[PDB]
């Protein structure tokens, strides 16, 4: 659903 | 590779001499009338004979009247 | 003879990941640094003039070179996600028809981010 | 002589852009290809742009634009 956000939740603290 | 299917290389062989170092290719060109003897420029002149099919195919035979690394060649 | 800048290399060399952004776009990140140029430049040197460079360069370059072609192919993911990422920013539609498969292509996306120096499942991620 | 023809310069994508190696119309009646080398004139739009000209038709606007990644 999301456009980029999601990688902005799966890169903060992904590593 | 073929001229439609790019997705994989039919005939990919590999541009090195007796060094195992990959040979950085620099304006290379390919002979008149196919006959598959393209000539290499390595990254500093180096002209490189080869072929593409049988066992000829690749790296043959080198040689130089320069230095740097080759600009311009054809045939005709 | 610019000899110095030959140190220069030495001392060049004797100096996937995630960081942010402005735009709070945080883009995919490679692990690796962009050195393999320098380390072909660095080929073409030896082949240039006989440089008597480092063990260890040459050895960091070997070690390279087992792992950069992926590194090439992860950079051209990076940028190709963000050539298209920024068209799924251009309208709002775009989300009703394509959320499923944003969300199962971004969890494999988030496992490929997964690998931190460990070329066993580097290449399957 | 050198009968010096025209030039094929229209900054729509060739803005900056150095001319990688060309390509004459081995297929076509004169209508060559040029490749072109990386161009950070923005970033996120593409560094080379692989263009064709038509020198059967005179004109100078790059016949086929074609920009990969």
């Amino acid at each position: 659903e999301q456009v980029f956000l999601m990688k902005q939740q799966s890169l903060l603290a992904k590593q | 590779w073929s001229l439609d299917m790019l997705s994989h290389p039919q005939d990919s062989m590999e541009l090195v001499h007796k060094q195992s170092k990959a040979v950085a290719v620099t304006s290379m060109s390919f002979p008149v009338g196919d006959v598959n003897n393209f000539v290499v420029g390595s990254e500093e002149g180096s002209v490189y004979t080869a072929c593409r099919h049988g066992s000829k195919a690749g790296i043959s035979e080198m040689f130089e009247g320069h230095q740097g690394p080759i600009t311009g060649i054809h045939c005709h | 003879n610019t000899q110095e800048i030959f140190d220069d290399w030495a001392r060049k060399v004797q100096q996937t990941r995630v960081r942010g952004r402005t735009g709070n776009v945080l883009k995919l990140k490679v692990n690796f640094l962009p050195e393999i140029i320098t380390l072909s430049k660095e080929v073409r040197n030896l082949k240039w003039l006989g440089f008597r460079v480092p063990l260890a360069i040459v050895n960091k370059a070997h070690q390279a070179n087992q792992l950069y072609p992926f590194a090439i192919s992860l950079i051209e993911s990076v940028r190709t996600y963000e050539r298209t990422c920024e068209k799924v920013e251009e309208r709002n539609t775009i989300s009703l028809l394509v959320a499923g498969l944003k969300k199962e292509v971004q969890a494999l996306i988030a496992e490929g981010i997964a690998l931190v120096w460990e070329s066993y499942k580097l290449d399957p991620y | 002589k050198l009968s010096l023809n025209r030039q094929f310069f229209d900054e729509r994508w060739s803005k900056h852009r150095v001319v990688s190696c060309l390509d004459w119309s081995s297929q076509y009646p004169e209508l060559l290809v040029a490749s072109y080398n990386n161009n950070e004139d923005a970033p996120h739009e593409p560094d080379g742009v692989a263009l064709v000209w038509n020198m059967k038709y005179k004109k100078t606007t790059p016949e086929y634009v074609f920009h990969c990644q």
